[PDB]
């Protein structure tokens, strides 16, 4: 499928617009994203913020102000012609039911499939918090991309200045399953069809490992082999190491 | 030696090369030394000869690791 690429810019201005606005009482801020759509890989050059308000109690209420759509165009057109807007982003990782209805406005405005961003600001989460989903035909249905980062000198130069392998995975793994884990458990006490259909498949594509560890070890033993010689190389750049200290020794006495 | 040429051999042929007494003496030796994992062999009785267990073919197993 396609890819979602974003700039660090896009990632610590999203980040940024909770403290500033100094949103609280668990409400939510709604930003707009500009960038090129067209494209396998979304690229996402520009964000802002706008005002969003609405209740919690009724869903049924909510607020866009369009000028804010039509001013940032006039102003970006002015500066950055290859900029549009691709979509908008929010301010956390938990999905509401108002995505669909937001889905409707900038549906005019946008001239390609509305690209959904979902960026995390308290990162309670493991890896890239920041989740990218894609509204097509189910209604709606959201489906996700991977979310990666643009690799650019006009991006990760300043993230270098501010700032300055399976260890980490496995942790990631936990993750996943303490997911399925509290699905299955919250599930029982809702009842005495999307995650059942697709767990079974898991389990029948790690029991089943164990037939190829027959052939599995026929490729192991070849790192180690790989391995043995490494190691033997190894000596040659440490006793020339010793080699050429020898020498200097002889160099210092003669001094 | 002899275990390692041929992988069935007769049990009378054994004390034939090695100016052996009788079969009951070779008998008690070639199963001494599997105690310790050296002949890896076994001795069928109703088939007549002596036939070594070992298949080779340790690509496939951890041993070597």
């Amino acid at each position: 499928h396609e890819k979602v690429t974003i700039a660090p810019l896009v990632l610590l201005s999203a980040l940024d617009h909770y403290e500033r606005t100094q949103t609280k009482e668990n409400k939510r801020c709604v930003g707009v994203i500009l960038g090129d759509a067209n494209s396998s890989t979304i690229r996402v050059t520009n964000s802002f913020a706008l005002p969003f308000e609405e209740d919690e109690k009724n869903s049924d209420v909510w607020f866009l102000d369009h000028n804010y759509i039509e001013n940032m165009n006039e102003m970006c057109k002015k500066i950055n012609a290859k900029e549009k807007l691709i979509g908008w982003y929010h301010s956390g990782p938990k999905l509401r039911a108002s995505d669909l209805k937001i889905n409707e406005l900038f549906k005019k405005y946008t001239q390609n499939n509305p690209l959904l961003l979902i960026v995390d600001v308290k990162q309670q989460g493991v890896g890239l918090p920041t989740d990218a989903y894609v509204a097509i035909e189910q209604e709606k249905t959201f489906l996700h991309l991977p979310c990666t980062i643009e690799a650019e000198e006009a991006e990760e130069i300043g993230v270098e200045h501010l700032l300055r392998i399976r260890l980490t995975n496995q942790l990631k793994s936990l993750k996943g399953l303490q997911s399925k884990l509290k699905d299955v458990v919250e599930y029982l006490d809702k009842v005495i069809h999307t995650i059942l259909g697709k767990l079974q498949d898991v389990f029948n594509l790690n029991n089943l490992q164990k037939a190829l560890t027959v052939k599995t070890n026929d490729e192991l033993m070849v790192i180690y082999i790989s391995n043995l010689v490494r190691s033997i190389i190894a000596f040659d750049d440490l006793i020339e190491n010793k080699i050429q200290n020898k020498k200097i020794q002889e160099q210092r006495v003669k001094d | 030696i002899i275990s390692l040429t041929y992988k069935k051999i007769s049990l009378r042929d054994i004390c034939l090369k090695l100016n052996l007494d009788s079969e009951q003496t070779v008998e008690y030796m070639v199963s001494r030394a599997i105690r310790d994992g050296v002949i890896e062999a076994k001795i069928n009785h109703e088939d007549g000869f002596i036939e070594t267990t070992e298949l080779l073919n340790i690509y496939d197993s951890e041993d070597p690791q």
